[PDB]
């Protein structure tokens, strides 16, 4: 080798260091999916979430833990070509609204084009369910017979509630997936732990899976 | 959609007249292409191992 | 008048449909039959590159034949040696979602692009010794698919939004925009003489269109599925594609029409890239079974099999001299075989 | 791109003193650096090297023992301390940076140096000394003992221009590139042992010496100098 | 009377490639160079060693009965080799089981490069430890390892080294494992008709296997240097080939039952 050759391999090793050390920063990190209809809650989810069309990207720290969230509904394209590049992602968070009697019916579909895909055979789900105060205040003036013409039953509330979200569990057919679902007003503000429990409990599952208990 | 309806009508008259050759010919010519260069594809045949870079 | 125009839109398909049986009195391989067949082709690999840390989604080889450009999910562009297997750049990427590379010819910039809607061209021979942003193109309304250099001043691009587009690095700006699909446009491939080029879509057609004057000449419309790849022959009056039918196909310019179909009763994955060899007799394809296949362009017959990755094949490349073949995978490594 | 040198001065024999330069304008971690000194009448003389990174530091027989060369990255400075000064090290220095990757042109950047008063190698033979000479073709030769291609291909040789009150100025590069802003009148080519620079037609800003330079092992060598005059 | 010597031949020549098998197999597939699978592999290293070196050769020391006319500079290695590799089956299944402990118990902390740190600690002192075991009495002297009287090899029957050996060797990491997989059906149960099952059935085998092949052979080491309890010969070789088949089970639970190892082996 000449001089000027063994100069260039040291260079080389240099850079070969700088990307490991990059690498070791973005390992410990939580990245999750935001999916949902227009005007649904995605953009408030949590109250200490700061951003830093295309796709848009908010993170937040809670605990000791690094979150990164993705939005992508600014593509008004064909999801079958670019859904792939999401695909080790830990879990979906999927946000719904009650009051809107029309958005119903294309949120179930959505639902259950992401729930049976090919590359999320194996990723759970976290259901948020938005305006539980304006919902108990619009079901008294509509019986909930126009989203749902098949309904029979009592028109309290909480029957109510029950009924939907009964309704996007029954898209899941698949022994190795679980959708967690809490019900959140636009005045709460603790969501940053409700993901911090759902997604503990998703690796400790993981985990047993790979010792074959479960 | 009338607009659309008379944009889509202009574009099928100016690909319908076109000149066009036979099938035979075209693949005629394709056999020329890879009979007068097949001796510079180190692919189809291997250069020695002296006058190879890798 | 609605009804009258539907009415006049089926008499001009006739006339195209009609014309093309008029001039079609022979096949390819009925005219190619007599001729030696290929033989076996083995190849080897040669050099093995590492150092990314996710999948890699595209490559792009110099006219020098001598270095490389890759792009991948870990918001990195690395700029290989071949020959010493050494790096020689590492790029930043402000989006990480990137999902197209380019090399000039000159080799004096590179681009990317992806999810953020954005191209971006980079310096690399500058003073201060770093690589530099030099120009962000802005104006598309979905994620891009490809881009290729005419010179250092002027980019084609393809979007998922249905068009395509020509623009000047220097001012910003568009120059010609190129409309008439219908599908999100995938592929790119650009003539020789880079007065052409054609696209595919994904509404199983592809189209040549003209740069100076932005107008479309001719649609081809044989597949079943939507378009992943496309790639000129070297003469520059045939192409083929690769599309989800696991279907490559030859379409020739001047008979407009199809020539030959390469397919086998065992391959039931898409195809996501084609390339050709020097004199255009071997043409490969990388599918979404692990391989890379060989093809004979003018017997339509089987004739190697590459393989040698543990995940999908998502690139593929041939050098300026026909040298040696490089191929990437979503198991974030790259391979150099001869 | 700005490299300052600062210290000098009138030292007496066997004392010490630091050397340091300064540099604003470009990446400064990633070239790495030179020390060249140049006596009051004679030619150029390398001295030192320090690596980008600070793994490879290299000195010359003359000042082995008794110089140290380092560098602090953060601060963007070059450093030289000096032990036992004896009357043979005054001279002017000079700092010179340099990057090497595949494509490159090293020592393309020299900056204004100081001046300090103290009171199996290849050679390379430049024959001529003086040439008188506007519009015309001028050729200068140089030689060498070792053949300075190698293996891969390359040929390790560089051509240097100075002008009077002026630091050297790079001109070829490997044997024959043609370094950035020079103009498009000057060529270089040759063989083993034998190389020639040709400059047609010759203009003002031309009058100057003329060094060679091999860049095949260390320590790196120079050549005597030819003048061109009038 | 003579086929039961072959039946021990396809046990002794099986268990030799079961473990080779896995060893190739971490070896070639790139898929298997995660964390979880260095473990694996010491524990196939040790089983490996049982089958060529301490087996084989003593096939041989039981038609002869109790004599050894083979060499008195044989006996000490012989010896040795045989407590140093069984001593390491045992504790390659604790460290595995206690990598799994902190996987469910602590599942924000152990993982990456903290996780890596502690399996590689484990397969450092699982060979330091049984290597001080078995080279005590050969350097210092707790008793006879040898006599050239009727020719018999036999460990130390010292009650100092009875004591010590079987407490250090498999009382010890007993408790460890009893206590780890309680726990973790514990953790099932809270956390959580097929999942009820699965949790019963695994964990009752992991159990079952090392608690029949070994307690039955360690119990009469613990009564016969401190009693005076004479064991017919017979007993002593039908308790002491149990010992040895564990490493047959070792990779028929930690490796047959995983469905990224089915792949692998289907290829190959
Ligand atoms: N057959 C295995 C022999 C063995 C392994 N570890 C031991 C530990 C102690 C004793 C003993 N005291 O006999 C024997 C063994």
């Amino acid at each position: 080798l000449s001089a000027e050759d063994k100069a260039a391999v040291e260079r080389s090793k240099m850079i070969e260091k700088n990307l490991k050390e990059d690498g070791i920063s973005a390992a410990k990190d939580v990245k999750l999916l935001l999916l949902g209809a227009d005007n649904s809650g995605k953009s408030t989810i949590v109250k200490q979430m700061k951003i830093i069309t295309g796709i848009v990207e908010t993170h937040f720290t809670f605990k000791n833990l690094h979150f990164r969230l993705f939005d992508v509904g600014g593509q008004r394209s064909e999801r079958k070509k670019w859904i792939h590049c999401f695909e080790d992602v830990t879990a979906i968070i999927f946000c719904v609204d009650l009051s809107d009697y029309n958005r119903m019916h294309e949120s179930l579909m959505l639902f259950d084009s992401i729930c049976n895909n090919k590359f999320f055979i194996d990723t759970s789900i976290i259901l948020f369910l938005n305006k539980k105060d304006l919902f108990g205040e619009k079901i008294k003036k509509s019986p909930l017979t126009i989203c749902f013409p098949e309904y029979t039953g009592p028109n309290t509330y909480e029957d109510a509630a029950a009924y939907i979200q009964a309704q996007f569990e029954s898209k899941n057919r698949s022994p190795n997936k679980e959708i967690y679902c809490h019900m959140t007003c636009a005045t709460d503000t603790n969501n940053a732990q409700v993901i911090f429990d759902a997604v503990t409990d998703i690796i400790i599952a993981n985990n047993l899976r790979g010792c074959g208990l479960y | 959609s009338i607009a659309q309806a008379r944009k889509l009508v202009e574009q099928l008259k100016m690909e319908a007249n076109i000149d066009r050759i036979k099938v035979s010919k075209a693949a005629a010519d394709l056999m020329a292409y890879c009979e007068a260069h097949a001796k510079e594809d180190p692919l189809l045949t291997p250069v020695p191992a002296s006058e190879n870079p890798f | 008048e609605l009804d009258q125009l539907r009415q006049e839109a089926e008499q001009l398909k006739n006339q195209i449909r009609d014309a093309r049986k008029a001039c079609a009195d022979a096949t390819l391989s009925q005219i190619t039959n007599n001729i030696d067949p290929v033989g076996r082709i083995q190849m080897r690999t040669r050099r093995t590159l590492r150092g990314h840390l996710a999948k890699i989604y595209a490559m792009h080889w110099g006219t020098d034949s001598r270095l490389l450009v890759s792009a991948s999910q870990d918001g990195k562009l690395i700029i290989w040696d071949s020959y010493t297997t050494n790096k020689v750049h590492a790029i930043p990427l402000r989006s990480s979602w990137v999902m197209t590379c380019a090399y000039a010819p000159s080799g004096n910039y590179v681009a990317c692009g992806g999810l953020d809607n954005i191209c971006s061209i980079y310096n690399l021979k500058t003073r201060e010794g770093n690589v530099r942003v030099s120009r962000e193109l802005a104006g598309h309304t979905g994620y891009l698919s490809c881009c290729r250099f005419l010179d250092d001043n002027q980019i084609v691009t393809s979007s998922g939004d249905t068009t395509c587009a020509l623009w000047d690095i220097e001012t910003g700006q568009q120059t010609t925009t190129f409309t008439g699909h219908t599908g999100d446009v995938m592929s790119l491939s650009l003539a020789p003489d880079t007065r052409l080029f054609v696209s595919g879509a994904c509404d199983a057609s592809a189209k040549l269109w003209d740069v100076r004057e932005g107008m479309c000449r001719q649609t081809f419309t044989g597949h079943e599925s939507d378009i992943n790849a496309i790639c000129f022959f070297p003469n520059g009056n045939a192409f083929a594609t690769g599309s989800d039918d696991a279907t490559c196909r030859l379409f020739d310019l001047r008979a407009d029409q199809e020539l030959m179909t390469y397919s086998h009763d065992n391959i039931i994955c898409g195809i996501t890239s084609v390339s050709f060899s020097k004199s255009g007799r071997l043409l490969l394809a990388g599918y979404d079974d692990f391989n890379c296949n060989v093809w004979d362009a003018l017997k339509a017959d089987r004739a190697g099999v590459l393989a040698g990755h543990d995940n999908r094949v998502s690139c593929l490349g041939v050098t300026d001299d026909g040298m040696a073949v490089a191929t990437g995978s979503w198991d974030s490594f790259l391979k150099i075989w001869n | 791109v700005q490299l300052v040198e600062s210290g000098g001065g009138l030292v007496q024999p066997g004392g010490s003193r630091k050397l340091s330069c300064s540099a604003s304008g470009f990446a400064f971690s990633s070239f790495g650096m030179h020390w060249v000194r140049q006596a009051p009448e004679k030619g150029l003389e390398w001295v030192a090297y320090i690596s980008s990174g600070s793994g490879t530091i290299y000195y010359a027989d003359t000042v082995k023992g008794r110089f140290t060369i380092s560098r602090d990255d953060p601060k963007n400075t070059l450093f030289l301390q000096m032990t036992s000064l004896r009357s043979e090290d005054t001279a002017m220095y000079y700092c010179v940076r340099s990057i090497y990757y595949y494509g490159s042109s090293p020592f393309d950047f020299w900056g204004q140096g100081t001046t300090l008063t103290v009171s199996s190698d290849i050679v390379m033979t430049q024959a001529t000394s003086s040439v008188p000479v506007p519009g015309e073709s001028v050729s200068i030769s140089c030689r060498s003992s070792k053949s300075l291609l190698h293996s891969n291909g390359n040929t390790y040789l560089y051509w240097f221009l100075q002008r009077p009150g002026q630091s050297p100025q790079l001109l070829i590069y490997r044997m024959s590139n043609l370094a950035s802003g020079v103009p498009d009148r000057f060529s270089g080519s040759g063989s083993g042992t034998a190389f020639t620079l040709t400059i047609s037609r010759l203009e003002a800003e031309d009058v100057g010496v003329y060094y060679c330079m091999q860049h095949l092992e260390y320590p790196l060598t120079f050549g005597a100098g030819t003048k061109l005059e009038l | 009377g003579v086929l039961i010597l072959t039946l021990l031949g396809f046990l002794v020549a099986a268990t030799f490639a079961w473990n080779l098998l896995v060893l190739a197999t971490i070896l070639r597939v790139r898929t298997f160079h995660r964390v979880p699978h260095n473990l694996v592999a010491s524990m196939a290293v040790s089983d490996v060693l049982v089958a060529a070196l301490v087996m084989p050769l003593s096939l041989v020391h039981e038609l002869s009965g109790r004599r050894w006319q083979l060499g008195r500079r044989l006996c000490q290695l012989w010896i040795a080799c045989d407590v140093l590799c069984c001593t390491a089956s045992i504790w390659n299944v604790t460290a595995i089981a206690l990598d799994r402990y902190w996987s469910i118990t602590r599942p924000m902390e152990y993982t990456l490069r903290t996780r890596k740190c502690v399996s590689n600690v484990m397969i450092a002192l699982t060979w330091a430890l049984s290597a001080v075991i078995s080279l005590a009495p050969l350097l210092f002297g707790w008793g006879e390892t040898y006599s050239e009287g009727s020719e018999e090899c036999q460990v130390s029957r010292e009650p100092s080294y009875a004591v010590f050996s079987t407490v250090g060797a498999f009382y010890l990491p007993l408790c460890v494992v009893l206590f780890v997989y309680w726990k973790i059906y514990k953790a099932a149960k809270f956390r959580v008709e097929q999942k009820e099952q699965r949790a019963a059935l695994m964990v009752g085998i992991l159990i079952g296997v090392f608690v029949l092949c070994w307690i039955p052979f360690f119990l009469t080491e613990l009564i016969s240097p401190l009693c005076s309890c004479d064991i017919p010969a017979i007993w002593k070789s039908i308790f002491l080939w149990l010992g040895y088949s564990n490493s047959f089970f070792n990779p028929l639970i930690y490796t047959a039952f995983n469905k990224n190892y089915n792949s692998a082996f289907k290829n190959f």
